[PDB]
RNA sequence: CGCUGAGGACUCUACCGAGCGUGAGGAAGUGGAUGACGUCAAAUCAGCACGGCCCUUACAUCCGGGGCGACACACGUGUUACAAUGGGAGGGACAAAGGGCAGCUACCGGGCGACCGGAUGCGAAUCUCUAAACCCUUCCCCAGUUCGGAUCGGAGUCUGCAACUCGACUCCGUGAAGCUGGAUUCGCUAGUAAUCGCGCAUCAGCCAUGGCGCGGUG
RNA sequence: GCGAGGAACCUUACCCGGGAUUGAUGGUGAAAACCGUAGGUGC
């Protein structure tokens, strides 16, 4: 009758703080850090014709897993 | 811009949503019956535009805006999670 | 010699059969396999029976040589005289498979 | 970020909804935005805020062209302090748009 | 205009007789490039 | 940069020659060409010598001495590089069935003291001796 | 017993387990001559043993993942050199004299925007 | 070409007009904009004025035209 | 399988090159981002705003069919080739990043194939999409060829209401110019050039040989 | 191989015509639509 908790967010400090709060709040396995999912967006710097000059933006998703035996905005939970 | 284009897009979306008969005909053969439907009811006439400026090019499905609008909000810190590399 | 065509006598079957108008590499391989002749045999090494088998497979199918030439000419004449878009493109000498001119022939 | 909600792979609708006075999902002097909007409103009603900010370490106030109704466009720096919060405001005067960019380093 | 002349020779003048003022400028450039 | 010993002979000159010979990063192909060429060399001039010794003697024969920048001395590294490049280039230019055969023919000719690479070296020597006054 | 070591080269990773024996080098549950059917690759892998004269004295089990054949062979060579150093610390100067223990950090450069490749540029004209 | 499982694509209204003319037995000219409609054996013997963008090019359908689209006989571009 | 339990791999925390030079011992900087003040009345009123001016029986607005894809030609940027360091046939081996809900599809059955029909798992470190250059054996033996694959004919498969103008892919047939290219001209300096394949954005489908990334050999 | 990182219709601004304002079943029709039961991608 174990419980699986999956936490996703876009700020690593936020995920770590939320996981620590959930752990502190009588047998819970350590938070397993799943591989981070990163996306890169390349956009044109200029609104008109300048193809060479480009800007790069990043969006990261951090995932933690909690196995329990025996919420700040921006964090999605998958309690099951 | 050209608000008539946005009105056209909204009308096309409404006509496409108003769907089940087309799905049933496609599941069957019934191509002669599919010929009878209005052309604006077909989903191929739906074109993705920026949700605020109506720009028909440089679309981004993840955020629903053009590249220029995306760059503006990413620099302004309005899209959560997105940061400059 | 085979269908009125003299083949290269020193070439393998699966290559030398492509010298007939109407047979390529794929058709040559298929013809040899259906006739039961190994494809890596030189033309000069074909037995009389094997040559007969190849000729009989060429017949009854595989419109080749003068028949194919006449068929292609008839198709082109019909296309031109029907006065379709492709017909006028062939009559005037321009690409008709969607290719764009002003840059290439 | 001015928006705080997890919206992975589904940002669009929520972004559109979020887009749809001294104003700065589950001390007006040292505030950049209020300074810029106050300057813009004063310019509508017809820069030297640099002294008002300066316990600010530094403050820069750039004002764009079409100044004072002149035909040409001119940009001025109005640097002060030891500049090494950024706000942008737009004023709709009788001759067009004026851009006021305020940098404040505290 | 712009002469090919291996290395470029570009000039531009704005007037009603640009086709002649540009030629004057380019004559100056060609003489200076002679030696 | 570091140079790996040759797998067969344990030499760096062999690896450098293969590096000059290689196209588009196909070092296995270049090695196969070189080893094959050595095989025809040893099968043809079979000479009270070795297979690699003939190749080394050919490189030494077609190496140049001075180079007109006015004539001046040549560094050993540039000497070796230009010798290898000349051998490979004239082997490519000359006719033949396979690259291994062409290279073997050119190596044998260079050892036997005549060939296009030797003609190039002799011409460079003549052009060098032409300007002895300005030196 | 077992001596553990790891080598890395480009995208290749080699984990080497070394033990007493004679000559069995087994890669991914395959013989060395069957996994690397090239004299150059076999020589690259078995280089440090031939340098230190330790060949015909060990069994090696190798787990390779990632990269191509040359990267994998170089990673295996590095892992074997590190394992030999762990087994006997007095052979470190001999292995350093050939560079078998230096980690080569060369990796594929990222492609840059506005360019066809990492450094190659478009034809300006 | 068109998949054989869907059959041929023929404009239903235009075909209905053609069969109505066939049943009547009269002769006239049928004005159409259906350039993509395939020519069927029922079309033979009639005159169909096909739109090309700014005029109606008249086509007299013969047996060799069966299987061709109506737009192949009404060119849209003028060159000289 | 029970387990691994930290040898890798994941994330998150702490670190590590210290010099007139050399030097030993030790694993031993590069790429990108950020551009003070000046210049081009440089580019964008068709991304978005915005002063002025000009349109209301029309420069506003809905629809169908055309066009943006035409070709005497010229210029620019690329992709294939002109072959032996190569082209076919058969077999063996090695990646990384990234994508996936009407989507990727295990596994069966049909078709030469593009694909189709049942069925399974997966909103996914769990289930799926991912190699080629390379190696081995063999043929072609210097030819406009077993090089090249443009053009054209036929038959199909998908998407879509619809593939004529004007789609992609598949299977037959046909098989052109091209024998390494003058004056001139461009890029790059190490995991780089060169070469090989893989993935993504937009996207019903796709003219994707373009753009943005990844690894292999080097 | 620049806006364009997806022009068959749509996109689409351009052209030719068919309409409409000045902001439930039938018949006809290519559709829009018809008949009965502010805005401007204009300067
Ligand atoms: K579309």
């Amino acid at each position: 009758q174990k419980i699986r908790i999956k936490l996703k967010s876009y700020d690593y400090m936020l995920v770590d703080k939320s996981a620590e709060k959930i752990v502190k709040t009588a047998m819970v396995s350590g938070p397993i850090p799943l591989p981070t999912h990163k996306r890169i967006f390349t956009v044109n710097r200029s609104t008109f014709v300048n193809k060479k000059s480009r800007e790069q933006f990043e969006l990261s998703s951090y995932k933690r897993l909690i196995d329990i035996y025996n919420l700040p905005s921006g964090v999605e939970v998958e309690i099951k | 811009a050209k608000e008539s284009m946005k009105a056209r897009e909204v009308k096309r979306a409404k006509l496409v949503a108003k769907a089940a008969k087309r799905a049933a005909l496609k599941a069957e053969g019934n191509y002669e019956a599919l010929q009878l439907l209005p052309k604006n009811a077909s989903p191929v006439r739906l074109h993705n535009r920026c949700s605020m400026t109506g720009r028909p090019k440089g679309y981004m499905r993840q955020f629903g805006i053009s590249r220029i609008q995306f760059r503006e909000m990413a620099s302004a810190g309005l899209i959560p999670g997105v940061k400059k590399a | 010699r085979i269908v009125g065509v003299d083949l290269p006598q020193n070439k393998r079957g699966f290559i030398a059969l492509t010298y007939i108008y109407g047979i390529g590499r794929s058709s040559a391989i298929t013809i040899l396999d259906k006739a039961g002749v190994d494809r890596d045999i030189k033309v000069k090494d074909w037995s009389d029976d094997q040559a007969a088998a190849i000729r009989d497979v060429i017949g009854a199918g595989y419109k080749v040589e003068g028949d194919l030439r006449s068929e292609v000419q008839l198709n082109i004449k019909r296309l031109m005289d029907i006065g379709c878009y492709r017909g006028i493109r062939h009559r005037i000498g321009l690409p008709l498979r969607g290719q764009s001119t002003k840059n290439n022939a | 970020w001015d928006s705080n909600w997890y919206g992975g792979r589904k940002y669009g609708e929520t972004l559109l909804e979020d887009s749809r006075a001294s104003v700065s999902r589950a001390k007006p002097e040292l505030d950049a935005a209020i300074v810029a909007e106050n300057i813009a409103r004063q310019l509508e009603g017809k820069v030297k805020a640099i002294a008002s900010a300066m316990g600010a370490e530094g403050i820069k106030i750039q004002v764009s062209g079409r100044l004072n109704g002149a035909e040409m466009a001119r940009s001025e720096m109005f640097k002060e302090g030891r500049t090494p919060d950024y706000a942008l405001a737009e004023a709709l005067t009788k001759v067009g748009l004026l851009g006021i960019k305020v940098w404040i380093c505290k | 205009d712009k002469d090919v002349a291996r290395a470029w020779l570009f000039s531009l003048m704005e007037a009603g007789q640009k086709s002649s003022s540009v030629q004057r400028r380019l004559s100056a450039l060609k003489s200076f490039y002679k030696y | 940069r570091q140079i790996l010993p040759d797998p067969v002979y344990g030499d760096v000159r062999v690896t450098k020659f293969v590096n000059h010979l290689m196209y588009d990063g196909k070092k296995n192909t270049a090695f196969s060409i070189f080893y094959g060429a050595l095989d025809i060399v040893k099968t043809k001039h079979s000479e009270e010598k070795s297979a690699l010794e003939i190749w080394k003697a050919a490189l030494d024969n077609i190496t140049p001495q001075v180079e007109v920048k006015v004539p001046t001395e040549i560094r050993p590294e540039r000497k070796e590089s230009i010798s290898m490049k000349n051998l490979i280039l004239y082997a490519r230019k000359r006719g033949g069935k396979t690259m291994a055969d062409k290279l073997a023919a050119e190596i044998v000719d260079a050892f036997n003291n005549q060939g296009a690479a030797f003609k190039r070296k002799e011409d460079m020597h003549r052009m060098a001796e032409a300007n002895r006054a300005f030196a | 017993d077992y001596i553990n070591a790891i080598g890395r080269r480009k995208a290749a990773v080699a984990r080497v387990y070394l033990s007493e024996g004679s000559g069995k080098i087994v890669i991914n549950k395959r013989e060395i001559e069957q996994y690397f059917p090239s004299s150059i690759l076999q020589y690259i892998v078995k280089q440090p043993l031939l340098k230190l004269d330790v060949a015909a004295k060990y069994d090696i089990k190798i787990n390779l993942r990632g990269g191509g054949f040359k990267g994998q062979s170089e990673a295996a060579r590095l892992a074997i050199a590190r394992a030999l150093v762990k087994i006997n610390p007095d052979d470190k100067p001999a292995l350093r004299s050939e560079g078998f223990i230096t980690r080569d950090p060369r990796v594929v450069e990222r492609k840059k925007p506005g360019r066809p490749k990492a450094r190659k540029r478009f034809q300006f004209s | 070409s068109r998949s054989l499982k869907k059959g041929p694509y023929i404009n239903l209204k235009l075909e209905k007009k053609v069969l109505a003319m066939n049943e009547s037995g009269k002769k006239a000219v049928i004005k159409t904009w259906a350039r993509a409609s395939m020519i069927s054996p029922d079309f033979v013997g009639h005159t169909i004025a096909v739109h090309n963008g700014n005029k109606f090019i008249p086509v007299f359908v013969t047996e060799n035209m069966v299987g061709h689209k109506l737009g192949e006989f009404s060119p849209t571009r003028t060159f000289r």
